[PDB]
């Protein structure tokens, strides 16, 4: 099959910003009939991706001419001229030459800001659960950026992967952050085996973890 | 032209779903039909293609056992039957077609669930805490199927709030929400929860109260 390699998988920009998402085949896509069928599409959240691109070079119609492509042999190229805020989701790359079609593991276009620590937050299994013979432990990591992050769950300094669940938000319209939720789900009877529950938040703003912990007492 | 493809559907593990794309205006310079998988935050892969004008048809490799391609020229109508249907089917799927040396046009896509569960309200949690800000929450855990709607305060607190995106907890559903407002301002002027789930005619408040 051919593989196709677009980079980058995350492409924060500001608006009025040039951007330019790459996507490279792993052997030529030059159709019998002699077109190179590439193709660039912009998918937004619940929708169907919108052709923007196809044979490599031309515009589809009603697409802005904010937005060129070009390539050829095995490199090919979007470029998005002064990015604005309709612009922004995930761009993927198609090759319609050699069956079986393929497609490029996708770039999202985000928006740049300052770096910003989470605000860590940590929540004790409710009365209502514990009653329930459940036992949730919750952690908030919000609005921080840049989008990567990692939790770390200790139960009596002990490190825990069983049973936790993570989830993540998209970028905040309006202050432009990510956030995230970590929940450990315990039964009642290990949770009052132990005293202390942790979660540790690892972020680029440091090189040591934000720690948030409570004693069951 | 325009695509029109079926509604979502939700299916159990071993069955078969047929799902349905509709081709407008064409109409007489005929059109190659692709199918394309996406998972749920997922990027796009490509099923195969069929030909209306001859029944011909060419499935990707890793989809030759698990889908099969069918026509019905009086509705102008192809299908897709997925069978032996297992949770790693679940995704939406898109009909897009394309006359030779065309560009293409996109269907809606069609959500396609594999699940075994029943319908099942959610248990609602409180989250209060064990500065000048507070973050309360509300954990809404074991419901069946999507979605659920949380509000703050019937919806008149929306401001610094992060509802997360959902998860699946065995075979069921669990997301949070935190709030978060002035310090100053709670327990005094109270904060609670609501929690709507369509499906299993269920509405729920839970009023976030301070810890013994």
């Amino acid at each position: 099959d051919v593989l196709m390699t677009q980079t980058p998988l995350s492409l924060p920009v500001s608006l009025g910003d040039q951007a330019s998402i790459s996507c490279r085949s792993s052997q030529s896509i030059v159709h019998s009939n002699g077109n190179t069928y590439l193709e660039w599409y912009l998918q937004k959240p619940g929708q169907s991706p919108k052709l923007l691109i196809y044979k490599v070079s031309n515009r589809f119609s009603g697409v802005p001419d904010r937005f060129s492509g070009s390539g050829s042999g095995t490199d090919f190229t979007l470029k998005i001229n002064r990015v604005e805020a309709e612009d922004l989701g995930i761009y993927y790359c198609l090759q319609g030459s050699h069956v079986p079609l393929t497609f490029g593991a996708g770039t999202t276009l985000e928006l740049k800001r300052a770096d910003a620590a989470p605000t860590v937050s940590i929540f004790p299994p409710s009365s209502e659960q514990l009653t329930s013979g459940g036992a949730s432990v919750v952690c908030f990591l919000n609005n921080f950026y840049p989008k990567d992050i990692n939790v770390k769950w200790k139960i009596d300094g002990s490190e825990r992967q069983n049973g936790v669940l993570n989830s993540w938000t998209d970028q905040d319209s309006k202050d432009s952050t990510y956030s995230m939720s970590s929940t450990l789900t315990l039964t009642k009877d290990e949770y009052e085996r132990h005293n202390s529950y942790t979660c540790e938040a690892t972020h680029k703003t440091s090189t040591s973890p934000i720690v948030k912990s409570f004693n069951r007492n | 032209v325009q695509l029109q493809q079926s509604g979502a559907e939700l299916v159990k593990p071993g069955a078969s779903v047929k799902l349905s794309c509709k081709a407008s205006g064409y109409t007489f310079t005929e059109y190659f039909i692709h199918w394309v998988k996406q998972r749920s935050g997922q990027g796009l892969e490509w099923i195969g293609w069929f030909y209306p004008g001859s029944g011909s048809l060419n499935y990707n490799g890793k989809f030759k056992d698990k889908a099969t391609f069918t026509a019905d020229k009086s509705s102008s109508t192809v299908y897709l039957e997925l069978s032996r249907l297992t949770s790693e089917d679940s995704a939406v799927y898109f009909c897009a077609s394309h006359a030779y040396d065309k560009e293409p046009y996109w269907g809606q896509g069609t959500l396609v669930t594999v699940s075994a569960a029943k319908t099942t309200p959610p248990s609602v949690y409180p989250l209060a805490p064990g500065n000048s800000m507070v973050t309360l929450g509300c954990l809404v855990k074991g419901y069946f199927p999507e979605p659920v709607t949380v509000t703050w305060n019937s919806g008149s607190l929306s401001s610094g709030v992060h509802t997360f995106p959902a998860v699946l907890q065995s075979d069921l559903y669990t997301l949070s929400s935190s709030v978060t407002v002035p310090s100053s301002t709670w327990p005094s002027e109270t904060v609670t929860c609501n929690v709507a789930h369509p499906a299993s005619s269920t509405k729920v408040d839970k009023k976030i109260v301070p810890r013994d």
